RNA sequence: GUUACGCGACCCAGCGGUCGGCGUAACUUCUUAGAGGGACAAGUGGCGUUCAGCCACCCGAGAUUGAGCAAUAACAGGUCUGUGAUGCCCUUAGAUGUCCGGGGCUGCACGCGCGCUACACUGACUGGCUCAGCGUGUCCUACGCCGGCAGGCGCGGGUAACCCGUUGAACCCCAUUCGUGAUGGGGAUCGGGGAUUGCAAUUAUUCCCCAUGAACGAGGAAUUCCCAGUAAGUGCGGGUCAUAAGCUUGC
């Protein structure tokens, strides 16, 4: 019954650009749990921080994609 | 009946068209390889035909 | 022409029906069997019995 | 001297290979070259039947089977020569077909 | 479950009494002997009879056999 | 040096060829490209808005390997699993009008010709550019 | 010329590898060895090469043709048909010790590379759906 | 109290369903004293068991 | 990828109030008479990029989408694709959406009962219609 | 030299348990490049004792017959779950897998001899592969109706069992089967 | 069938790279199927009356592969609805013979048995890539046009290691979209249209399309089957078949 964000508001986009790049593990299953966001943001959000180069792609698969701190 | 309805039902398919060539039965026919035997009369003659029971 | 998976079958149905009529017809004179010699020349059938003069 | 092919189809191997090897050697004293007997794969006919005439029972099944063995032997000779080797007594299980 | 039946044990004893002079302690040698002096209908039987003769050859060599 | 199609990745090669078939915009795209299920064993439209270019690319790639493939040989390649609700699944063929219009639009681009026997074989023009598009995939890595 | 062609097989996947003299060429059905699908089983095709080194594959060309079986059966067919080809090449021309040097490595690692697994599909019986499984029985 | 014991003899399989087996172990403190315990799962001779509660002696199940 | 200010959480394009959080090909299936197959070709004939959710469409775009699905013959959608094809009153080819789908179901069911067809007698008796076996299944709601 | 998935060495992997070192097989003799060996193990007793312990794990991931023969799918789970253990903790996952079997091995069980049960000892082969049974079914039900993936949950199940924490499903079931065993000695 | 060779395409210069492009030289490794061979608990070590045998190991493709056949005595087991196998009884022209027409064998307050599809993210969807084996065919099908689909219309081939067919099968594999919500999970129910088989489709024969979107979130007490290429997943033949598999039998 938990409701998630389909889009970032201002106060969770701040945590995205601050808290998320400091993690030892960054994956859309973990990021969507800590930000309470729907799981299709967490793919689009981490393809956005990867384009900035604030994170590091370590593996990529159709099942899941794994990032880390930089 | 007379000549126009005594056997008038079409019998070009289905079980009404196909009979056992030995005992004139209509059920359990083996149509494979043109045997046209009911499966009881088949395994009576299966060695006379020459089907050797290996398994 | 005919398929050879069908041809060996129908030859078996041949001598099975042949063996079954001669069993009913020659039941009284020691009939035992039929050997079949289908050839492109004359097809000979040898009827095996113990009372030849009643087969004849 | 042209193509002439003989197919040998039988239900048993032992009677078939006796007719088979009788025809290879027959063209050897004829001094007629013959490619050896090629072996077509065995066709196997596999009727499976319920095995009880009624329908009551513990559902056994009856796997009848009949395998067909096929052999091909070809010569290179006119029809004046070949049919004399065919004219011998041939074992009763073996089927002969001569191709022109 | 390698117990040998009576038709193998009875046939192997009559071979050694009739042909002790030919047998040795090679399986494959006595395999060729056992088809030479006997009408054995199958090859898988032939290896069992020859396999029990060669087993007996050690017992005969040490002492007598009942 | 010399590279053929088989020497390089296949899953990237359709992604290089379909960009080429759309670039040189001479491919005959039919009218009904927006509303087809693309096979009667599928259930939605293909998610790519221009799937015709990537279906014509893969169809052109298959003729480099096995020529003599007609339309009935193309329904076998793009066949898949039909789910029948509560009944078990089966093989099912692709759409014939897709594979016919693809090979005919590859005919009108002079990559393929018809064959003396059945099916449609590539041209030497068709064997030319496929090895060149494969030469750019090996260039990328 | 110095060539040899051996087979090695999984269940119904038969793979024959032609081994000539050449320069370091290992390819399967025309395709390179590194680009064979599934790529999850990439190192099982490279267990011939990663164990022995590329230098023992330097003087030959290997061209594997494969038929039958499934995707996973054909990976074990190729790696066996490679590993039996280099043994036949280092036997018919190169010294028996050179064969024994790599026979020792390919038995220490994965006996499957040289001896084919004799397991095949056990037939289905009329009691149940498979070889051993029976249909579910009901009493009352 | 840590206890490590080494199986020296398998003494047949005990139980209602025969679900376990009895072994004769030697401790690794000293290789002189030996107790019988009943272990479950497949066991060989020479593999090491760990013991929570020593001195129980395992009467037949 | 940040939320707009005009982000509509709900949209009432008909008497159905549809989600704004779903993607647009799957939000409009909340409308009756629109399934996922029909929902894509209406969005292809309107040229909305389907990666957008149902909230970020402006009012002019939703006005175009409701125009196309209510007039399917005009926007090059074929006759085999529609819902009511060759209607049993008008011979029309139309796509009934919300209550016109609800009103023409009963109009098809009352017509069968009015002439007392066998397919209409079994809708009135609550039974099955399409010739299924009724001995062992469908026992829910019958006690 | 033989690194698992081309990335993970077995050289520094040490077993800090006297008992479970004949029965956990990750050293250089048991080093393989993939956990897909296709070996005949279940034809002779105790031949799974020389089976490499990383692919007894991938055999036990194929349960609940929806996904029953999909062993290639379970290799890429064990592959991705090893990337996550390295990113979270910083060491070789083969060391972490060894510590996750030792701390999760039930070293006391209780057979039945109507209701009363006798505490018995556990063989060193049983407490290995019952721990493999616990680690996988702890990964599976923690990943079932969750967005958190199976390779993510298999990773964290091994992290929590290697620490000896009581978060994971494997440790608290290992501790329950011993507490019940202690109350009926 | 392979390899060699000769041409031929194409790539970037070689007695290079690919070709199920084409043709013929040696050949049987691969394919086929014949003949023989091979494994015997033989060898070694233990254990054992030192017998019968057993355990372990070497060597080996293999150190219990899987079936078929299967005794005496039975059972009031089933089958007179397989039989021109059959005793007795009943009927025998207004027929319990036989044909024709229509209906029924499907009828639904309910109970049970064998199954199928599912409850989803170890997933679904949409692409992309790449692998079978038994076996059937006068009906099986290639190719070309038409149609969005089911289908249609032309031309050919195969009585079959010749043609379909190198049976381009599924799951799997890779990339997408989805995001824990009875959801894009599930596809029951039902409306409307479209084809095909047939003398006839209504009580929907199947088939296709668009809409409709039910229970179901792993199942109480109970209980079935199973130990190695096995269980399970997964598709493909055969039988029945004008039309035709949620079944069975095989792969
Ligand atoms: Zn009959």
């Amino acid at each position: 019954k938990l409701n998630n964000l389909v889009l970032f508001d201002k106060a969770t986009y701040d945590k995205l650009c601050k808290e998320v790049p400091n993690y030892k593990l960054i994956t859309p299953a973990v990021v969507s749990e800590r930000l309470k966001i729907r799981g299709s943001l967490a793919r689009a959000a981490l393809q956005e921080l990867l384009s900035k180069g604030l994170i590091k792609l370590v593996s990529k698969h159709r099942a899941q994609v794994i990032y880390t701190r930089n | 009946g007379h000549q126009q309805l005594y056997w008038s039902h079409p019998r070009k398919f289905g079980q009404g068209s196909r009979s056992c060539r030995v005992c004139s039965n209509r059920h359990g026919l083996i149509r494979k390889y043109g045997l046209n035997m009911c499966r009881q009369c088949f395994r009576q003659y299966a060695k006379d035909i020459g089907f050797i029971k290996l398994d | 022409q005919i398929s050879k998976k069908r041809k060996f079958v129908a030859d078996g149905i041949f001598k099975a029906e042949l063996n079954e009529f001669l069993t009913r017809e020659l039941a009284e004179d020691g009939y035992s069997g039929v050997e079949v010699r289908v050839t492109p020349t004359r097809t000979e059938i040898i009827i095996l019995a113990t009372r030849t003069q009643n087969v004849l | 001297i042209h193509r002439i092919r003989i197919t040998l189809t039988s239900r048993n191997v032992k009677s078939l290979e006796k007719v088979c090897a009788d025809l290879i050697r027959g063209a050897k004293e004829k001094n007629l070259k013959v490619k050896g007997p090629v072996r077509m794969p065995t066709k196997t006919l596999r009727i499976t039947t319920r095995k009880t005439p009624c329908g009551e029972g513990s559902k056994t099944w009856d796997r009848f089977q009949m395998r067909i063995h096929k052999r091909l032997i070809d010569l290179h000779s006119p029809s004046e020569i070949v049919k004399q080797i065919t004219s011998i007594s041939i074992e009763p299980g073996v089927e002969v077909e001569v191709t022109i | 479950g390698r117990v040998r039946t009576k038709t193998v044990k009875k046939a192997a004893r009559v071979i050694i009494e009739k042909y002790y002079t030919r047998l040795g302690n090679d399986f494959h040698t006595n395999k060729r002997v056992c088809e030479e002096i006997a009408i054995i209908p199958s090859k898988k039987l032939r290896n069992k009879i020859a396999g029990y003769v060669t087993h007996l050859m050690k017992r005969i060599q040490r002492g007598p056999v009942r | 040096p010399g590279v053929t199609v088989k020497d390089v990745n296949q899953q990237e090669f359709v992604r290089a060829l379909a960009a080429f078939l759309k670039k040189s915009g001479k491919l005959k795209v039919p009218e009904w490209v927006d509303t087809v299920k693309l096979a009667k064993h599928k259930e939605l439209a293909p998610y790519d808005e221009n799937w015709f270019y990537t279906r014509a690319a893969s169809t052109a790639r298959h003729l480099y390997l096995r020529g003599g493939a007609g339309v009935g040989s193309m329904t076998k390649i793009y066949g898949g699993r039909q789910r029948n609700g509560v009944m078990p699944s089966h093989f099912s063929r692709g759409s014939k009008s897709v594979a016919r219009r693809v090979l005919q639009a590859l005919e009108g681009l002079k990559m393929v010709e018809k064959d003396q026997d059945g099916g449609r074989k590539l041209t030497p023009q068709g064997q030319r550019d496929l090895d060149r598009i494969a030469g750019q995939v090996a260039a990328a890595n | 010329l110095q060539s040899v062609q051996v087979f090695g097989r999984k269940k119904t996947a038969t793979a024959v590898a032609h081994c000539k003299r050449g320069n370091g060429l290992i390819k399967v059905n025309g395709r390179p060895l590194e680009m064979i699908e599934p790529r999850t089983l990439q190192y099982k095709l490279l267990e011939p090469v990663l164990l022995l080194g590329k230098e023992r594959f330097a003087g030959v060309d290997i061209r594997v043709r494969v038929k039958g079986g499934g995707h996973v059966a054909q990976i074990y067919a190729i790696r066996q048909s490679i590993s039996k080809a280099l043994v036949a090449y280092y036997q018919k021309y190169v010294d028996e010790a050179s064969k024994k040097e790599i026979k020792d490595i390919l038995i220490q690692y994965d006996r499957t590379l040289l001896v084919a697994d004799p397991r095949r599909c056990e037939s289905k019986k009329f009691g149940g759906p498979g070889a051993r499984a029976r249909y579910q029985k009901s009493y009352r | 109290p840590i206890k490590l014991a080494r199986v020296t003899k398998v003494l047949g399989r005990t139980g209602s369903q025969g679900q376990c087996t009895q072994v004769r172990v030697e401790f690794m403190d000293d290789t002189s004293r030996s107790i019988i315990r009943n272990v479950k799962g497949p066991v060989r001779e020479g593999d090491v068991l760990t013991l929570l509660e020593s001195e129980r002696e395992a009467r037949r199940l | 990828l940040v939320i707009p200010e005009k982000f509509q959480h709900i949209l009432r394009v008909l008497n159905t109030n549809i989600d704004g959080r779903r993607k647009i090909a799957f939000a409009i299936t909340a409308i009756k008479g629109v399934g996922r197959r029909y929902a894509h070709v209406v969005l292809r004939k309107a040229d909305i990029d389907l990666t957008k959710r149902a909230g970020e469409l402006t009012e002019d775009e939703v006005e175009r989408v409701i125009t196309i699905m209510q007039n399917p013959r005009q926007y090059k959608i074929p006759d085999w694709f529609l819902n009511r094809q060759k209607d049993v009153k008008d011979g029309k080819y139309s796509q009934v959406l919300a209550n016109g789908l609800d009103n023409k179901l009963r109009e098809d069911l009352e017509r069968l009962k009015k002439i007392r067809a066998h397919r209409g007698l079994r809708h009135f008796w609550g039974l099955r219609v399409r010739g299924q076996h009724t001995k062992t299944t469908g026992r829910r709601g019958r006690t | 030299d033989i690194k698992l998935f081309g990335k993970w060495s077995t050289d520094d992997v040490q077993i800090n348990d006297i008992s479970l070192q004949d029965y956990i097989a990750v050293k250089e003799k048991y080093a393989k490049y993939l956990p897909h060996s296709a070996g005949r193990y279940a034809a002779k007793r105790f031949r799974k004792a020389q089976c490499p312990i990383v692919e007894r794990l991938t055999n036990s991931m194929m349960m609940h017959g929806r996904n029953n023969g999909k062993k290639l799918m379970t290799v890429r789970i064990v592959k991705h779950a090893f990337e996550i253990i390295h990113l979270l903790t910083g060491e070789n996952p083969l060391q972490v897998l060894v510590n996750a079997i030792i701390n999760s091995g039930p070293r006391e069980d209780s057979t039945r001899i109507t209701v009363r049960r006798q505490a018995v000892d556990v063989s060193p082969l049983r407490r290995v592969n019952q721990a493999i049974w616990l680690l996988c079914t702890g990964a599976r039900e923690a990943a079932f109706r969750n967005i958190k993936t199976i390779a993510e949950c298999l990773a964290d199940e091994l992290i929590n069992a290697a620490k000896g924490s009581s978060n994971s499903y494997a440790i608290k079931k290992k501790d329950e089967l011993e507490r019940v065993a202690k109350s009926n000695r």
